[PDB]
């Protein structure tokens, strides 16, 4: 999964 | 295809989606992670120390249209993520949109995560309060301005890795074929520089497992990130157990389950059941949905790849509806 601020 | 019509390509089971960018002159072909959570456009250059050999690297000298510039730019994601370098300009062609001296960011150092990804660096699509270097103008902002774009919106499908995945993104118009019946438009709050948004309440069947809370549309966030609380609740409606550490396992068999609604401005939308599970490692199923330690919560693919969302920087506003599957 990714969490781009 | 059309005008301003960028196809997405999904990596993996929705984990992201990114596009194809020509950058330069004569010009090169770069994947990237397209994110309405951040206003930095940025690529994997040819002075980078750390960068993947598989990602495609930004060359100055082959770019007749490179423009040289002082400053330095360093960023660091939510995830932990990050990367660092100087600015530059160059010419960027964004689906037949060729935007003239846009400032771009090329990558000097990146996060190993970056290293081994299937991006090439990433288009930010928040509002420009954000941009890490002041007085940077983002890409709508140069579509706008340069008369590229007639409406101040893109239109964005998600699709799912189930059905094929694929997806589009369309810079100043929408496609109707993608969803089904009518656009909602919901006020946007983008005083954190964000695409906020206040959901009126959440319910699994009959249960209210939150009331209203304010969230952020980000298209380069893979789950639904909510408040402790909020997330907790969810978890009890599903008998989903805490991994602890911001996931949670879930049943792999959501025949059962019944979707998580959303009460969004007077409609419905909804997060389907196939959705409710991220990824199967082995057997066991991680959640769709995950918890942070924020007050506003992360809409992200989890929620998307079944809404297709209508970003008006102009109003600022977004009109959704549901996906046509």
């Amino acid at each position: 999964p990714f969490h781009x601020l | 295809a059309g005008v301003g019509t960028v196809p997405m390509t999904d990596y993996g089971n929705d984990i992201e989606y990114y596009g194809q960018v020509t950058i330069g002159t004569p010009g090169k072909k770069f994947n990237l992670d397209f994110d309405t959570g951040s206003s930095d456009l940025w690529i994997a250059s040819t002075l980078c120390t750390n960068c993947g050999s598989g990602q495609t690297k930004y060359d100055p000298n082959q770019s007749s249209t490179y423009q040289a510039d002082g400053r330095t730019w360093s960023i660091s994601y939510g995830d932990g993520s990050s990367a660092s370098g100087i600015l530059a300009k160059d010419n960027v062609n964004l689906g037949g949109l060729l935007i003239k001296g846009q400032t771009i960011e090329l990558a000097k150092r990146e996060a190993a995560s970056f290293a081994s990804g299937p991006n090439d660096g990433l288009l930010g699509l928040g509002f420009d309060t954000i941009t890490t270097v002041r007085g940077v103008k983002t890409p709508m902002d140069n579509l706008i301005s340069q008369g590229l774009i007639s409406r101040p919106i893109f239109g964005v499908y998600l699709g799912k890795a189930k059905n094929g995945g694929g997806g589009e993104y369309i810079f100043g118009g929408y496609d109707s074929t993608k969803f089904k019946g009518s656009l909602t438009t919901v006020p946007i709050d983008n005083s954190r520089g964000w695409w906020g948004i206040t959901v009126d309440r959440a319910t699994v069947g009959t249960s209210t497992v939150a009331s209203s809370f304010d969230g952020i549309l980000d298209t380069g966030t893979t789950l639904l990130i909510l408040p402790n609380n909020i997330a907790a609740s969810v978890a009890r409606a599903y008998g989903a157990s805490d991994n602890g550490d911001g996931t949670y396992t879930i049943s792999c068999d959501t025949s059962a389950f019944k979707p998580l609604v959303f009460s969004i401005n007077g409609a419905s939308f909804q997060v389907s059941p196939d959705s409710l599970v991220f990824e199967e490692f082995q057997g066991q199923c991680i959640a769709g949905f995950g918890y942070g330690n924020w007050g506003f919560a992360i809409i992200g693919d989890t929620f998307l790849k079944n809404n297709y969302v209508v970003f008006n920087q102009g109003v600022p506003e977004v009109q959704i509806a549901p996906v046509a599957e």
